[PDB]
């Protein structure tokens, strides 16, 4: 088979086939507002046994830090749990998590580690990470790689692309609250829109000088 | 140190006095002794400065890692419980510290926390140096019949009584109220020194 | 031969063998009622000097948990086993088990460890946790990747596909205990009688407010 | 602290008075000391508040796990080896623990273990501070020839001797029968009250 | 060569060949009576230098617990002997043994375990334990992947399916200890006598209330 | 050794006297106490030698570090409770040192941990053997509507005080002032000579 | 596939897939001047959703020291902050970074080992750390086997031969800061501009006597 | 054993009496206490034997490493600092020695080093326990406006001092100047007895 | 590929290739005097960006001893601190470093241990040690495999044969050190002269009763 060494090509292939299974998974995106930031995932809902609500992919790390996640669902789980804990130790350490640049950089190191060694394949999942910090809002991107990018604006899984196109163009850097979820959702839309069906999104804001907020059935629908 | 806490009807309020000591000597005269420790639940320290607070910073995070993992508040009898595994499980190079942790979950409750780790829930509590002079004055006129309003004014009788009798207490009293309606309300200092003066506690 | 490294194509191998692995199993199913939840397993008798009821698929975790398996039977076993300890920790450590969904993650991370790691392949086994908590009825679902999806109802194993069509179609989400252990046997029927048989399945009940009870012989086939 | 098991035909009673202390300066005046540990057996609580809660969840946990892998109730002789063997491996760090343990399993037990893991079955035993009092009378007013009925009756009277004699022991004295019949059942405080005054031991 | 890694039809080779290896050992069986339970056991004596009956395959791991084994003798010595140190640990725990299922449980982990990770085979070895504790009469087996089923009439060896079916036809539930032992034999017959001979097997019995006996050479031929 | 901290508006002062020992017998009539830490963050020492300088090297080394990471420079509540974290875990082997770091990261502050990580905010503080002696003067004379020129010489004075009335106090005391305008700026020997004969506490 | 063996030709593929991997990074560069160092670096910019400014490839490892990087962006990362803790030791052993030398050696040796052990692929980046010592200004650059070679101007990266050859006849080697970073943006113009197009490089100098000064976009475009 | 070290100008100089006592009783009548450990520094020992030497190779040594790596000697304040470090470590099974380095990187200095490993710098500075004598004569004759010579008359002035009034220093002192222009070098026998009698020191 | 295990010829392949990589390395030698012994390596300068002296190959491990090393530069640099330290150790246990052929010897157990385990490959360096002890001057010479051969005179690196045969037919053994630098830079003349160029070589020498000396650039091209 294969492991994380080089190709002759200097190309991790083991890396570049995690890239793959992200691209396979539900797409999710965020972006920034006038004094906050946003996340709106896509729902993997088909069953009508699927419990719902019940079901977030938009996951709390911190009251103040959210992080929608793509890829395989297991090992989003754990991860989404090691950034858990890794928030937790700089509040028992420092007193308070002052940037969430430093959160998102650990549990990249954690991800280029299983991406460095052999007896271990690399960490298949992306997410990106929201909230506000000392320094303001802050939009995240974590790979496989444990690579990190800082956005405005950024999307994962299926509709990467498709997304990334939209926001590419029709992206206003600062927007109201309302304006901003309706061009994520519309952004969320045109790539997602192929089986010509998008139910509703999960949807989740924070702004300055207040935590998360994770919106409910109802209110989406409204925006939808 | 003295700290008390109150369990009435569907609130639980607890008061300290604020004033570390630290030498003999009152180095601090406004001191943090009454902490939030989630959105429906406050702990009292009154043991030993340093220890003390190690154990507000683990629980700080310790039912704030909880909370987002299960989506609900960590129940008292919970982080009552885990409080004491923590320090029953390093009892030989002891904490000494004395802990009080009351918040409403589904009823009110006041746990009592001793050093090595036995938790035993009782209707009213205090601990400290001054612990025995508040428990005086509690065991007088305390009735669980009591409205929040009666209740902290209860709190502000006992506090000031512990001050005048132990020269450790002392301070600047604050109080919170804990309720399921308001959540975990902390009384402003303007609140409580009306309240002072009104009760003829003041000079 | 084959480890879980990604392939070309984004995909653990292994994992997927895996999930064939747990196809080729029992038919069992589960799904909540009113106030309660139930779980009602297919049972591999075909010997008579089989000691029937001993064997027993659906397991208790905790007096107020169980969960019935699908899969290869040791590794079943085994990962039970550390359920239950889990489980135990929990009451040690906290005072209680006031979420099973969180008793059903511990269990999926030790999955997701062995589909990570090389030196080890995957847990090939599924099972579904019901119990009632803090929250309430619980039905979870738990794959060899340690993949968890909560459900109102559900199946694993051979009559996997089968008993999940029936489900779709006929599930009425709030149903009297009796109506709802009916629907369970129907569902099992049509699945399972292709070899023309079902014998009685093996079938436990929990209702909010008290502990699980695992029925007897002469009861199922009342309803059977 | 006073606890107290009698073993009579098929059941065995545990009663223990409530009140804990905690500094010298008694600070709760309703602890907890007996606990039902499995459905045939309970377990009395005598010595240090932190060590003892601590044995306690170990032991509930540990029962249930059993019980479950087997699929039936650990033996009373076997919870009680089981508690001996824990004690005695983490008796130079030791837990300062008097606990007594009975049950009904194929006929009633009443074991002893001490601090050290020394278990050893009598047909009545006592542990705590006001051990030898409620010892006293029992060894006058003790047969085993005895009811359940006249059995919750000795015990209360050993047990409101030992709070009049000894001022560690006090408060509201709570009962369990533990019997094959009907499971383990712990009587109201209704039912008690009710008892004390009959006998004459109400003031 | 192979290990124990999903094959793509879900089949752990290494496992399967393991199953192989026991199906070429000797024959041995058991089944309960009224109140005990026997193991008897084929005699792999073919020189007339081997000590007779110093070679033990019925082997007792507790006075009232005994095991017989087939496969690989070797493995088979090293987990005969790892059960006798577990029954141990719960005598020293516990007081006593109170079921026989948690000791075949124990050592079924241990065979799990070795069939779980790389770096190591899987145990090539079945057993069959059989004892009475608190529960009464069990008659338990062991595989190699560690699976464990509760018979009342089981084989294992050359003649695992020779005996199996006569077993299947022939075997009443209660039936005093001398028609069990005679019952034993003729189906051990049937299998063993495709050489034309069988020779005297090695018997044991034990009934509830006491221990392990095991017959002597001169009894046996009375039931041949 | 004495050492103070005075906040005041938008600035904090830091001053020390400059004397160790080291036997009694005073070995260096110009030790260092008064470090800066970070840029907007100085610390003053007043314990035990060795030990005290450890927690300099480490301070100084692990704030840089942190603001290389985050681009940022940490909070004074942070350092401080960082520090509190460092000495508590391992106060069975303990530091015996007396700290107090001060700094302005929005507002100004001064903490003073204690040996076993204690850490409570003042709005002034000393440490050290000469530390009852400051705290006379400043509990007389200080005033929180103090300018720095006010600050500094209200914080000679108090150090004057100390050197006079303990024999372990003593030396060219050196003061900073920390203010968010100008930095961290500490105040050269001759501007503090002046100062001490203008206030006549020159001899 | 391969591994940190030697070939039959006396090469480590493994290191020299390495090398290939930098190549494919961005160009950075850096030189000495009259009396500091200057590290100027290609952006990787070109989405208008990346945060500009925010993504530094500039780092500091000590206020006096700088390092800019080249290669697998995520390996860059770890290794940076292995060398930005392999700094604060020696401030905590000795009281003082006297030797940017051994800086820059103890994070060549950490490559040096991830070269020579499997188990593990070498580390795929290049960086120069640049800054004043006790001895005075010192440009260092660093290779994935964790070669280590001292300069007066060197490059890294796709320009890495562009850069070399513009530097190879240009270069003076005491000239003054300004002409110096006027230099080095014709040196990575030359190059760089092969798309046609540079943007604005991020820039840094530091000067005896003083601390590193990281310039601001307005400041760039002067000398662009 | 008595030490001193006495920096001046561009030069330092150390001398030490030799003269070991291992019971009481001295049993060397010439040790060695001053050790150059490095071309630019030299360390003088006051302490306990055994632990001192092994401060001293194990110098000798992680100088000399360090000046190969880094093509460069090691600064004072550094070697100082690492020294500090090191006993600081293992502080807990203490090494009783008592440290005195001097050295010229840029400037002259003299360190003191205690037990603990605090490092504080002076202008001069003794270890031992003829200690006070030498700073008595010190602080009345010392001037930093001295040359080498005046410098060694100075220091041998003082441990002649030093040994009269001190029973467990004495013996044949010897000096070492360092200096930038001719490196470490230390004057041999003839040159000191010839300043002693010279002094008039001699007997 | 390959590791160090034995071919079917009795040789270890990995040790062979990597001997090859020395053979890829710069040239340098030494050799014995009347008195002492001279190290003189050939330098790898052809940038100009390079820091000409700053780049020293003739490295010292203690004051009286110095090695001069041809390989892989990395696996040099290791191994060169690895004896530095192990110089050190010697010094602070025994008071002092009384013979380099200890030295040399532990520096080459290290070398064969790599060249015994798998898990790692040869170290890929060769250098030679010169210097004084206790025994008087000794050169010795250090290999791959950790071979250490006694020598008045060798070579290693690129111009290692050719070197060899110059000293062969031209070295006399007690020289006086002008003539004896003389005779060195005359062979590795001849050799490297082979681009027809050679530029400036570093020289060191050590003579008995003193330090290392190591030449400073105008002395040398006395001797060139």
């Amino acid at each position: 088979r294969a492991i994380t060494v080089f190709s002759p090509d200097g190309r991790l292939f083991q890396v570049e086939y995690a890239r793959e299974a992200v691209k396979k998974g539900s797409t999710a995106l965020g972006m920034k507002f006038a004094n906050g930031v946003l996340l709106i995932s896509d729902k993997k809902v088909r069953s009508r046994l699927i419990e719902q609500n019940s079901i977030e992919k938009i996951q709390l790390i911190d009251d103040y830090v959210a992080a929608v996640t793509s890829g395989l669902v297991a090992d989003a789980r754990v991860l989404v749990d090691f950034a858990r804990i890794s928030a937790q130790q700089e509040k028992v350490t420092y007193g308070s998590l002052v940037n969430i640049e430093n959160l998102v950089k650990r549990v990249a190191d954690q991800m280029q580690q299983y991406t460095q060694y052999g007896g271990v394949r690399p960490y298949g999942v992306s997410l990106i990470f929201a909230g506000i910090d000392q320094i303001g809002p802050r939009l995240f991107d974590c790979d496989p790689a444990g690579t990190i990018n800082e956005y405005k604006a950024t999307a994962i899984g299926s509709g990467k692309d498709a997304v990334v196109s939209f926001l590419e163009r029709e992206y206003k850097e600062n927007l109201p609250e309302k304006e901003a979820v309706t061009l994520g959702i519309k952004a969320l839309k045109s790539s997602l829109e192929e089986g010509e069906e998008l139910k509703a999104p999960e949807i989740a804001s924070i702004t300055v000088g207040n935590k998360y907020r994770i919106y409910d059935q109802e209110e989406v629908k409204k925006f939808l | 140190t003295t700290t008390v806490g109150i369990t009435l009807k569907d609130a639980v309020i607890m008061a300290t006095e604020r004033r570390v000591t630290m030498e003999n000597f009152i180095m601090h005269k406004n001191g943090k002794k009454l902490f939030q420790i989630d959105t429906y639940t406050g702990m009292t320290i009154a043991g030993l400065v340093g220890d003390a607070q190690v154990l507000v910073r683990y629980m700080k995070a310790e039912l704030e890692l909880y909370r987002l993992q299960r989506r609900v508040n960590m129940p008292i009898e919970a982080v009552a419980t885990l409080l004491s595994n923590m320090l029953n499980q390093v009892k030989y190079m002891p904490y000494m510290v004395q802990l009080l942790v009351g918040g409403i979950d589904t009823a009110p409750h006041v746990f009592s926390i001793d050093a090595a780790g036995g938790s035993v829930e009782d209707i009213y509590a205090s601990t400290g140096s001054g612990s025995p002079f508040v428990y005086g004055v509690l065991e007088s006129q305390y009735s669980e019949k009591m409205t929040v309003d009666e209740g902290v004014d209860l709190v502000i009788r006992a506090i000031s009584a512990a001050k005048q009798r132990d020269s450790a207490s002392g301070g600047m009293i604050d109080v919170a109220v804990i309720t399921r309606k308001d959540g975990y309300v902390q009384l402003p200092t303007d609140q409580i020194e009306s309240r002072i003066r009104k009760l003829g506690l003041i000079l």
